[PDB]
């Protein structure tokens, strides 16, 4: 890999310049360098390789949702033909993003969450795991896209099952996993009444726990659960 | 829908 | 070049798709592909090229300035050590930025300046050369930055002695140009007044001129105008 | 300073 001459050190240092300067693609390409010099993530450096790589799917998924309509409205009735290049332009776009999403599931399989043991570790990476499945399915349309679906939902799970015996309610990586796969849940699985029972429930728990937590903890908690009281709103 | 990271 | 099997009327189609996606990387090598096609340019395409490159570029000085923010912080007295990171990182993003920079010189040369005989085509591409340059002149520190600053001069110098000759005071062509120029004089040649002379004397003989236009000429060249007042206000 | 394009 073009990182594997770049002390390791030195690549979370210029992953951090390169948030700064708004720089994502290259965030990711350090980001990517660190993990595969074979050790474990801190903290701090499995939130600056999730930050760089949404950052980076982040932009594909606005581009191929811009394509993807400008396509659909192409294929109705009293449209004028214009050719393939919408559709190859999406197709360009969408596999870029299926490049990406391959990417970061790779890290994870090799081999992240093998060797993540704490629940912090592996509840994030399973999430992780999730989110690029999720995004795999937002474009999937073959004989896979099943699959895929389960895929996100088999590691949501597996995080949901680790978060809810080790983690305290309000506890944020908890809290974000489940705002995830309750979006999963509405806008993938086709089931908007889990999504909403699942929102509801992990706010009202988190609520019953907040009075054990610091200032700076409650504000961390309460930012999450307003997204989830933002998507119920949304929903219902 | 929102979702995080951002 | 990776678009030359593409026809020139779908390089143009998808960098069209690509502005509305805002991928403008994609954007700016479907125009690249487009004006290798040896072909002029219309006035539509001949935007697509300068607004494709500009928001690339635009991303690329952006990163620069934080980074050589940072650089020059870390170079103070009684800052801490922190290795050659910035200084790589910044100079990794200058000649990234360079090669955009001598990318869209070398379209101009190779060559649509030459085959530009019309003022509108021969005043856009000039100060098109003209801004390029000067974006070599923000990260020139060498033995050549005098250089580059004189080719950033003469570029905007022939398309004003164009513009004054054959375009009204109104045009936007010729009013973005004396907007980029003055920016030139007073953040490249540290020359504040002839910056604020060239603005006001631009501003006021467009003003004169007005009268002449309809009402959408009359909104095209009056946002340009307000640009000028809005840098003489930040200059006096 | 204000340049154009943008
Ligand atoms: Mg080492
Ligand atoms: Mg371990
Ligand atoms: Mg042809
Ligand atoms: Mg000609």
């Amino acid at each position: 890999g073009a990182m594997g001459s770049m002390e390791r050190a030195s690549l979370i240092q210029k992953a951090k310049l390169a948030e700064q300067a708004e720089r994502y693609e290259d965030m990711a390409a350090f980001m990517k360098g660190a993990v595969e010099k074979g050790e474990e993530l801190s903290c701090e450096e499995r939130n600056l390789l999730s930050v760089a790589y949404k950052n980076v799917v982040g932009g594909q998924r606005a581009a191929w949702r811009v394509l993807s309509s400008i396509e659909q409205k192409s294929n109705e009735e009293g449209s004028e033909e214009k050719g393939p290049e919408v559709r190859e332009y999406r197709e360009k776009v969408e596999t870029e993003l299926q490049g990406v999403c391959d990417t970061v599931l790779g890290l994870l399989d090799s081999h992240l969450i093998k060797e993540a043991g704490d629940a912090e570790s592996r509840v994030f990476y399973l999430k992780m795991k999730g989110d690029y499945y999720r995004y795999l399915a937002e474009v999937a349309t073959g004989d896979d896209k099943k699959r895929i679906i389960d895929s996100a939902r088999s590691a949501y799970q597996e995080a949901m099952d680790i978060s809810k015996k080790e983690m305290p309610p309000t506890n944020p990586i908890r809290l974000g996993l489940a705002l995830l796969f309750s979006v999963f849940h509405y806008e993938i699985a086709n089931s908007p009444e889990e999504a909403i029972s699942l929102a509801k429930t992990t706010f009202d728990e988190a609520m019953a726990d907040l009075h054990t937590l610091s200032e700076d903890s409650y504000k961390d908690s309460t930012l999450i659960m307003q997204l989830l009281r933002d998507n119920l709103t949304l929903w219902t | 829908s929102h979702t995080l990271p951002c």
